[PDB]
């Protein structure tokens, strides 16, 4: 019954990214997951599932396409909207999800899909792990304070803090990063007007 | 959901609350959490991968010819050098760590 | 059936060929016009039954063909089955036909046991299973073979799998005669009386000192007569 | 065949059922009295061939059953096929019969192409395959279905597996009709003239925007007569 | 009796010079460790596959008509002394550990 | 190409290897002892059941089955003869091997088998150095060292064919393998020839 908005973007010969369904026609993933061909698998093939082909790929212009590993790399504006060729069917396993309204509070509990309980940490905790460049247009989340930690990294996957969509997983070492080192997600409010625009101008 | 998948399901975690281990010599040994080498402190974390189930499906592993083969998923181990105590000494010994989930087969005697 | 002879034109009317849609699945015995008995490990999601057949690829008007509406396997069979020491104990399954069988000369029911079989008895086993030991070469014609009823110890000695008091050990010791893959659910008629149903054994089939194992039907005669009238 | 109708008795005399001993394997098309054609991926180690059949469990005298003495699969078929982007290109196989088909009213050969199929052509496909999309339920009766010859681009669009030069794309785009598991080796006759053989597709069958892929026989008519003349 | 779905081989490796860091970059391994002179040498236990197609259908025991299969080598992360240009420290390197079987559905009908 | 190699299927505990000595006899180790056996020859190839189990009387049974591995264990006299209920057929894949005649040279190039193997026969002190078990004069010691890749193989009861001739039988050793440079201890075959030849004839 868990996370119905999640989608798998079969990028053919490249690594399988994740994504969020925002509308019956729109899927939102990461720009670095860009490829020529795409196939979007929604749902839990075995029908409960759903698979649509993509008819339009639209990365943010303000992204560096040369990035398709060094610590002075700006993954800023890592966002992409994929439009399905036929609409997704709403079922008890496939549901869309709304763009953020309110600002994310530091210290909030967030979920993340060779589902995890994260905490929204201050951007500095990310900066100190010299992996990539961390900017105001990104969020920092880390799984915290237990004995054992998990190994997941779903590029383009949703970061849902306190019930609402707050981010989208940006770059990070795969399958997983290091034992206590946080991951960086693309802050969504900051790009809200862009998504609503690309969605109302490409139907 | 629509593509490739493992014959046996697994899970990979980083372990940092490990206290006991059975080393390569078959002896029970105690694993410490912090190392001390060249003026620095780094905590001992081990990457482990175990099976999620012995029967991801009743018939055994996935995709096996259940009318010809008996199958089960089992956890495979590896040896990693770690800091340990064997009541008297503190030394770097190879301990047994869980690493994969492989599928085993036998032949069905059912006709 | 390895090392056997072709059965006479219409000698085994109780013999049934259990199919799963269009593919062969196992053999079986006809107990009642409405009932067929086969082995629990033939459990699939559909059972067609071809009654009164000899050559699966010929025109036989004598034959009938029915469907099955219900399937009831003995609760003792571990269905994880269908470590090397497995226990295929209560290998047994009742199969209720849809419309009843037209009992004719070529389709006659066989009677259940009320007897503990004797050792040394000469038994008969039939089926469309392989004639070759290793490679699985099923037969078009129904084959028969004469085996000897050995004591359960011969089996336990040679097989790594469990030989229990619900199992009958039969075969030849010099080798060359044994039931094989695809013969399951078939009868083990010892001294004219149905005493067993082909269950498990060794591949390659027909090896010296390696007898086959058949389900002992007289330790189950109760569950059958109960479950038959119940119309489950 | 999902979404089809039961064929018209003598309608498909070229239709054959290739068996592997006692089990159904694939369908086929009869070309010469002593030659049957089926798909390459039906490669097993024995091919019995049922000719002139309409219902697999019924008594049909007009039928015949021949054994196969030689199998010749195209060298282009990557037999490792009996990462998701596979290439089942040259899916084709000639099966030479032991004793010839007795050409009669219910057993008639269909002629190889000269033509190159046109789009929009309504094509027919027959077979004992499934009538259910997801799980597989084979049929006793021979079903027939009328599909539309679509452009190869409709197939490459939807399928992750390579669609190529030696492939024909056919089906309906609304969904509801498409060959399915067990229909392989069968014919795809576009406007009276045979143009293909049923090779691969998508499971579930008959999904909207997911046509089936058939073997374009025109690109192989020279290999057929060559290997027929060399009486392998 | 029993046998693996994909064959494997396990060896100890002491002649490892280069490896791939967890961050994805190259790194050079250091033979001797701890004190001024070889208190202990770096040995890594690795397990690789023997072949991708032990049986030409892929992994053993799979229903060849229904599934497409291939054997692949799975990796693990182990802490080890290494160096990047001039800075040397303890880094997690990618080490081979198992041979598992992968599956996809067969389009052939 | 090691026709003498046999596999002793012990039922619910680890497998053991062995050597074929005569169309009728198999030689494995005493610590491989169990109540039920099954001998797999070749490579279901051939498989026979064992009628006669015979451990060397001078072995310690308390050392058998699941002791916490302490280094004061005298596995000395680790040897066992198994008799087949039916003779083994000789084929281009199943062939026996003769007992030793000559003493082993230290420095010899030896072969060993198997979660091949090119060894060198070292002095027993090298084994006595890894305080893993008690090393006596009734034992041999072998290790391998031509590089930085040592294979993980330890076949209990398997052969040690040195300078082309049979010389030893793998005794107790850590499984699957030991510390990366550590030698293994095999049972010396000459020291026990009289015992074999008599139990093979008498
Ligand atoms: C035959 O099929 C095999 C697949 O079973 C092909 O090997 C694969 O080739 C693709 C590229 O075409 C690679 O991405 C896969 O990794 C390969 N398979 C494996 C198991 O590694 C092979 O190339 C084909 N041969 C021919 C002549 O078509
Ligand atoms: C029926 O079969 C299952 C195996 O499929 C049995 O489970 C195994 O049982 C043995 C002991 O008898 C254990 O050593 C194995 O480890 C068990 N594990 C698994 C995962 O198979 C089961 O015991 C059998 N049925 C009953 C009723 O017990
Ligand atoms: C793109 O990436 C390169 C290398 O990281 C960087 O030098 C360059 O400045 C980037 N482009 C822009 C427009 O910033
Ligand atoms: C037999 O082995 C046990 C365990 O190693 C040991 O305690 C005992 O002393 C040995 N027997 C003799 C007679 O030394
Ligand atoms: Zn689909
Ligand atoms: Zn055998």
């Amino acid at each position: 019954n868990s996370q119905p908005w999640h989608v798998a973007v079969y990028r053919f010969n490249k690594y399988q990214c994740g994504g969020v369904l925002l509308d019956r026609n729109w899927v939102l993933t990461a720009a670095h997951c860009y490829n020529d061909k795409y196939q979007v698998w929604l749902g839990k093939e075995e029908p409960s599932d759903q698979h649509r082909l993509v008819s339009k790929a639209i990365p943010h212009p303000d992204f560096n396409m040369s990035l398709l590993p060094q610590p002075e790399d700006d993954y800023s504006n890592d966002l992409m909207l994929l439009r399905l060729s036929k609409p997704a069917d709403i079922t008890d396993v496939v549901k869309p999800i709304t763009l953020p309204t309110e600002e994310p509070k530091l210290g909030s509990t967030c979920l993340a899909s060779i589902c995890v309980n994260l905490k929204l940490l201050p951007n500095e905790d990310c900066d100190k792990a010299h992996e990539m460049k961390v900017t105001d247009a990104m969020l920092c989340a880390g799984e915290m304070d237990g004995g054992s930690y998990t190994c997941e990294h779903d590029s383009g996957g949703p970061l849902i803090c306190d019930g609402i969509l707050q981010g989208i997983t940006s770059w990070g070492p795969e399958p997983c990063g290091e034992p206590t080192e946080p991951s960086v997600y693309t802050k969504l409010i900051k790009f809200s007007s862009w998504i609503r625009e690309t969605m109302a101008n490409n139907p | 959901h629509m593509g490739e998948f493992s014959v046996c399901d697994s899970v990979s975690v980083w372990v940092g609350d490990k206290t006991t281990a059975t080393d390569i010599k078959g002896k029970e040994v105690t694993v410490l959490a912090e190392v001390n080498i060249n003026n620095s402190v780094f905590r001992q974390y081990f990457f482990e991968t175990k099976c999620r189930a012995s029967n991801p499906v009743e018939s055994g592993c996935r995709g096996i010819d259940s009318k010809h083969w008996n199958s089960y998923c089992t956890t495979t181990h590896t040896f990693v050098k770690a800091l340990t105590t064997d009541e008297k000494q503190a030394a770097w010994r190879f301990i047994r760590i869980d690493t994969a989930c492989v599928c085993v087969l036998s032949r069905k005697a059912t006709r | 059936i390895v090392g056997g002879f072709k059965c006479e034109k219409n000698s085994q009317p109780w013999h049934v060929a259990v199919y799963r849609y269009t593919q062969y699945l196992c053999g079986g015995v006809l107990l009642d016009p409405n009932w067929v008995l086969t082995a629990a490990h033939c459990y699939d999601d559909n059972y067609k039954v071809w009654l009164g057949k000899n050559n699966l690829f010929k025109d036989e008007p004598s034959a009938q063909h029915r469907f099955v509406s219900k399937a009831i396997p003995h609760p003792g069979f571990n269905m994880s089955l269908m470590f090397l020491e497995y226990d295929y104990s209560n290998d047994l399954m009742l199969l209720r036909l849809s419309k009843p069988a037209d009992i004719t000369d070529t389709v006659k029911p066989i009677t259940l046991p009320t007897e503990e079989p004797k050792l040394g008895s000469t038994c008969l086993a039939s089926g469309w299973g392989s004639i070759t030991p290793t490679k699985f070469q099923f037969t078009d014609d129904l084959y028969c073979v004469n085996l000897k009823l050995l004591p359960n110890e011969d089996c336990a000695k040679a097989h790594i799998e469990k030989v229990t008091d619900a199992m009958l050990c039969a075969g030849e010791m010099d080798g060359g005669k044994d039931t094989c893959k695809g013969d399951s659910g078939g009868p083990l008629i010892c001294d004219g009386v149905l005493q067993g149903i082909t269950s498990w054994g060794h591949t390659p089939c027909g090896e010296p000192d390696m007898p086959g194992v058949y389900t002992k039907l007289n330790k189950f005669t109760s569950w059958i007569k109960d479950t038959m009238a119940k119309n489950p």
